């Protein structure tokens, strides 16, 4: 009866998943355009920083 | 009967999953960013190489202060950096050689690492007698360690070949929870940046959003075609980026619950051992089994960058909490310090 | 150009990099083996005569082994297997004895078409093309009791050769060795060992040193 | 001069493209092909590149050759290019003398490898300033001929160095006998006492291998220097001239002789090692 | 747990030879550098000699180099220390002290209780000798250097000691602002360039003592004069 045991629980662990609240790709695609955006200037890797500033001469 | 019926109700339920997140797909990332120009040719230098590792590489942590670095090989030495300088700070034999990860407490005063044995052995760093010493041993797993993370000085979460991921509590050497759902063996793990939730991916070619506190599976996160090697959570916790043996990178939304980009290439037929961010997350860094790490556009799933300087895999890098750097070790013996310049 | 501190830390990295030298050179004159087979098949034995990993140590005549056991572990062996990539041989245990056996999880699986397949894939490996395997074929003994009343056909259908052991030993040696797909890279050696037998280490021993020294001949180019 | 110049000049015009070609080659594979290099590879790579720069001094000889001994170069660059044949010529020799004496213990230390190859490079280009300098010095040289016979009697110290130079090389290739013959006798009991085994003849192939180089090495090298003895004494004696132009004809024919183990340096290490060829085909 | 135990000092002729031993127990000794630190009676502190880990580098004190002999015996754990020509400038009390260096470590965490010889440069300054302090009360302490004592790697090597009557000195600060383990966090240390503060907020009967302020920039080490508190 271990499958059938297993069986009850990926049905109920399958409910839990499906009543989540979603939100639109557009709407999760702007957020993450907007956070690099916002965080653009802050990024060494992205903007290299002056000689100067930078720890591994 | 009662078993049919059952699996019948699992399949409409996966079916109610997928329409649900196709309803929400109104649109795609890459023409949300079509309009935003690219981020060009980035290019990086090999400022550092860390020489003394005799094996392997398999796998590094950077520290909080982002000049302080373990790696661990499979020599049987923990070997701990000082970035700047390459000066060693420690080296730690481990009893056992066989080590998969390793990991850097966020205070610094501890360093896990676990493999082939089965056990996550902790070990202090700051102590009277002037060297590191094992504090813990955490036993438990049925399997290889895979990949461990601290989220304090008391708690740490690992990884295990069992299928199962665990969450520790180090001064009682006891797992308060046990994260069990995946059907293959959980390669890697990462933490959110507040730390109460967690991801993972397994060799069943799916990701699992697990709740630290709750103990369940928030989130079944699928698309790959192979076994999942790699996982790194988004800098704002509600992405992350996975790598798979089948050369591909797959960003998942965690509001949006389904795939957003693939980061793949035709020359590209190698697996991929290893992923990481760039601080602001526009980047995604990627270690691949042809020896080389391609730098990614996280927006526009463009080839960036190729960081070409390992004659064996890169099995493991790491970008520094400010950002500054990138390191990446590798089957070679050798990790090696990346960054730009104006 | 460096500060007082800074010149006595760098004097610390420096004698860290003496001990992992020392370190280095004391474990490349150690002998590695990866120990493989089939449960029940007499692995357990061989270490005896010699929940992780299990690794032994032993030495012969001013030679240090490290035996590795990895028969405890359930997982995936592709996500692990690449951690042995570079052993000096790999030890590989068959059970003569379970020709006519039949595997206890499958129920139809025929035990010695078992260890076939699990020496086909670890002999054409990708992580072991220049390793050399030591075949060890355990149960030579009770092997022989049941020649008598089970015959090689059972395991064999097509099978020719006369029912005596000196014949049915050496045709199941010879299938082995033919799984070999690379036979200049890798060599296979092979050896008849029992629960009494003493000189199976002697063998381990003869086998290694035959790698050693022609791993060598192709370092200096003369080979 | 009219025989001997055909014939150098068509040996040496073999010698560089076989040399050219199979160094270039075999100096692809210890860079490209290898990224981490043993004792025995760091030495082949440096005997590589003491062959190649030797074939590109060959293109100043054969043009000498194809004029008619007629040299316009000058003196200061036919003393340049005369003294760094010499001088990559004994590079091979010194290094070959070294992986015999590394093949000797491996068979009966990769840093140590680089700080022997750092040495006698630096020592050797120390020679190659004391030639140009003893040379230079004296200032009695022809600028219309180059590559001829010189009786060394103003220059007695330049005579002697050279001396040193073959009494060196006598002392390298008994080192050199001494050690090919203790491999290849060394491997062939091993192959007696393993007979019973899956591959015994690999011991037989690879002790027949370390004749060959023995073999090779004896062939290009030892007629030059057996007879470098009477080339030196006759440069300080007093000879015949019909006898001058005989020692002269056979020391730059063996000369030819010396400077062709510059191709059978890659060659002989291509055939020899399984890896190669596998990575060839 | 950590001990350093000094021996071999007493009284000498002037002109003589004697052996000081330091044995170390409940660490890693052969990790760890040694210095021996010496201290006149009524006087400060004056650093001798150093020896590193490995014994790979040794130094010494212009006063005492030719005369004293420094060497260690790591399996023994022992510390030692071979004087000769002994005069009567010589007369003090003899530390052991501990010091680890990487990055991030505290050197001069740990010092020994002493040995008592009796024979028959940048300056550091500590203009105010005495300072009269009471209990709950904030105190601030001042040391002044001839040279500047930031490095150009951002370091600031500059430590406070703590030397209660009858005891052994303790660490208090370590590079100018870091807190040595297990000293509270009341005790402050600032400072900039040339001129440091250390500042005692809400002072106790155990802060009483005198405070020396050490460099660390270059050899040889020195000390400052020491500011006293008293009740
Ligand atoms: C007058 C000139 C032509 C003499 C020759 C100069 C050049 C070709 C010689 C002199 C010193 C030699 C170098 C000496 C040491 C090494 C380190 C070794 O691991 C690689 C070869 C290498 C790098 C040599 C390359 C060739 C070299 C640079």
């Amino acid at each position: 009866t271990a499958s059938i045991a297993q069986a009850r629980k990926l049905v109920e662990q399958l409910k839990m998943e499906a009543n989540i609240d979603r939100i639109k790709v557009s709407k999760a695609a702007a957020d993450l355009m907007a956070y690099c955006e916002a965080h653009a200037k802050e990024d060494p890797l992205l903007t290299p920083v002056p000689a100067s500033e930078n720890p591994f001469r | 009967s009662e078993l049919d019926q059952l699996r019948q109700e699992a399949e409409q339920l996966k079916n109610q999953i997928r329409d649900a997140r196709k309803a929400c797909a109104d649109a795609t990332l890459s023409q949300i960013t079509n309009n935003i120009d690219p981020v060009g040719r980035i290019q990086m230098r090999t400022r550092r190489t860390l020489r003394g590792h005799l094996a392997k590489i398999y796998a590094m942590h950077w520290g909080t202060d982002s000049r302080l670095l373990v790696s661990a090989s499979q020599d049987g030495k923990l070997i701990i950096w000082d970035s700047y300088t390459t000066n060693k700070v420690h080296a730690i034999p481990l009893r056992s050689s066989w080590v998969m990860t390793c990991a850097y407490a966020p205070s610094g005063n501890y360093v896990a690492c676990g493999g082939l044995d089965n056990i996550c052995s902790i070990y202090n760093l700051k102590t009277r007698e002037g060297n590191v010493r094992v504090s813990r041993e955490l036993a438990g797993h049925t399997g290889y360690l895979s990949c461990c993370r601290f989220l304090d000085d008391n708690q740490i979460v690992t990884s295990s070949g069992d299928t199962t991921c665990a969450l520790w509590d180090i001064e009682t050497g006891q797992q308060t929870t046990t994260f069990t759902g995946h059907t293959g063996d959980v390669m890697s793990l990462s933490l959110a940046p507040d730390t109460r939730l967690f991801v993972s991916g397994a060799c069943d070619a799916s990701a699992k959003l697990w709740d630290v506190r709750e103990g369940m599976c928030r989130q079944t996160f699928t698309g790959h075609e192979s076994d999942i090697n790699a996982i790194c959570f988004f800098p704002n916790g509600n992405a992350f980026a996975t790598g798979s043996d089948d050369a591909t990178c797959r960003l998942f939304d965690l509001r949006a619950d389904q795939e957003l980009m693939t980061y793949s290439h035709d020359n590209i037929i190698c697996g991929i051992t290893s992923v990481s961010f760039s601080k602001s997350g526009r980047l995604l860094l990627a270690g691949y089994d042809d020896f080389n790490c391609n730098v990614w556009d996280a927006l526009k799933a463009d080839r960036a960058g190729v960081l070409a300087g390992h004659d064996n895999r890169v099995s493991c890098l790491g970008v520094t909490d400010d950002g500054m750097a990138v390191a990446t070790g590798s089957w070679d013996s050798f990790l090696k310090i990346w960054n730009g310049s104006s | 150009t460096l500060s007082a501190e800074d010149k006595a830390a760098v004097e610390r990295s420096k004698m860290i990099d003496r001990n992992l030298r020392e370190d280095g050179e004391k474990a490349a004159r150690e002998v590695k083996l990866l120990l493989l087979g089939a449960g029940e098949s007499g692995k357990n034995t061989i270490v005896k005569q010699m929940t992780g990993i299990v690794e032994t140590h032993f030495t012969f005549k001013d030679l240090h082994f490290k035996m590795f056991d990895v028969g405890a572990q359930r997982s995936e062996r592709k996500k692990w297997i690449h951690c042995f990539e570079g052993v000096t041989a790999i030890i590989f245990c068959v059970a003569l004895s379970d020709y006519d056996l039949v595997l206890a999880e499958d129920e139809e699986m025929n035990r010695m078409h078992a260890s076939m397949k699990l020496f086909d894939s670890i002999c054409n490996n990708k992580w072991f093309t220049d390793t050399s395997i030591i075949l060890f074929l355990n149960k030579k003994d009770l092997f022989e009791e049941k020649i008598k009343k089970s015959p090689l056909t059972i395991c064999y259908p097509e099978y020719a050769g006369s029912n005596t052991y000196e014949e049915a030993a050496a045709y199941i040696q010879c299938q082995f060795e033919d799984l070999n797909k690379r036979k200049d890279t890798k060599e296979i050696y092979t050896h008849f060992t029992c629960s009494t037998d003493t000189k199976n280490v002697q063998f381990v021993f003869d086998a290694v040193t035959d790698v050693i020294i022609k791993n060598n001949l192709k370092d200096c180019g003369l080979f | 001069e009219k025989l001997l110049s055909t014939v150098l000049t068509t040996s040496y015009s073999v010698i560089f493209i076989v040399g050219l070609v199979g160094n270039i080659i075999a100096l692809y594979v210890f860079l490209g092909i290898h990224r981490k290099r043993n004792s025995i590879q760091i030495y082949l790579l440096n005997v590589a590149i003491a062959d190649l720069l030797l074939i590109f001094c060959l293109p100043f000889r054969i043009m000498y050759h194809i004029n008619q001994n007629k040299w316009t170069l000058g003196v200061i660059l036919c003393k340049v290019v005369g003294t760094l044949f010499y001088m990559n010529m004994y590079i091979s020799i010194i290094l070959l003398g070294f992986i015999s004496l590394d093949r000797y213990i491996k068979i009966n230390t990769t840093k140590q490898s680089i700080y022997v190859c750092c040495i006698v490079w630096m020592l050797a280009l120390g020679g190659f300033l004391t030639m140009i300098i003893l040379t230079l010095k004296k200032g009695g040289h022809n600028s219309t001929m180059c590559f001829h016979y010189r009786d060394k009697h103003n220059a007695k110290g330049e005579a002697i160095f050279n001396f040193i130079l073959v009494v060196m090389f006598w002392l390298i290739f008994l080192l050199i006998i001494l050690s090919y013959i203790k491999i290849g006798k060394n491997l062939l009991r091993i192959s007696k006492r393993r007979s019973k085994f899956p591959n015994s003849g690999k011991y037989a192939t690879t002790a027949r291998n370390s004749f060959i180089v023995l073999i090779i090495f004896t062939i290009c090298f030892v007629p030059y220097h057996a007879f470098r003895f009477i080339y030196i004494s006759s440069q300080l004696n007093v000879s015949s001239c019909y006898w001058k132009e005989i020692v002269h004809k056979t020391n730059e024919i063996m000369l030819v002789l010396s400077s062709f183990n510059s191709c059978l340096d890659p060659v002989m290490y291509f055939l020899m090692s399984s890896n190669i060829r596998k990575i060839m085909c | 747990d950590v001990q350093l135990v000094e021996s071999g000092g007493g009284l000498v002729q002037p002109g003589g030879s004697r052996k000081l031993s330091c044995s170390a127990s409940g660490f890693a000794f052969s990790s760890f550098g040694m210095h021996w630190v010496r201290q006149a009676p009524e006087k400060g502190l004056e650093w001798v000699a150093y020896i590193s880990s490995g014994s790979g580098t040794i130094y010494y004190a212009d006063t005492v180099k030719g005369r004293f002999t420094i060497s260690r015996d790591d399996p023994k754990n022992t510390l030692f220390l071979q004087m000769t020509s002994l005069r009567s400038e010589d007369t003090a009390m003899y530390y052991c002290v501990r010091s680890i260096y990487y990055y991030g470590s505290s050197p001069f965490d740990f010092w020994g209780q002493g040995t008592t010889l009796t024979v028959s440069d940048i300056v550091m300054t500590q203009a105010t000798s005495s300072v009269p302090v009471t209990p709950g009360e904030s105190v601030s302490i001042s040391c002044r250097s001839s040279k500047s004592l930031l490095h150009s790697n951002g370091n600031t090597y500059l430590y406070w000691f703590l030397q209660r009557p009858g005891q052994s000195p303790q660490l208090l600060i370590y590079r100018m602002s870091n807190l040595a383990s297990g000293v509270p966090d009341r005790f402050s240390g600032s400072g900039s360039g040339t001129a440091f503060t250390l500042t005692i907020s809400r002072l106790e009967a155990e802060d009483v003592g005198v405070y020396y302020c050490m460099q660390h920039l270059e050899y040889p080490l020195t000390f400052g004069a020491g500011t006293k508190l008293e009740l």
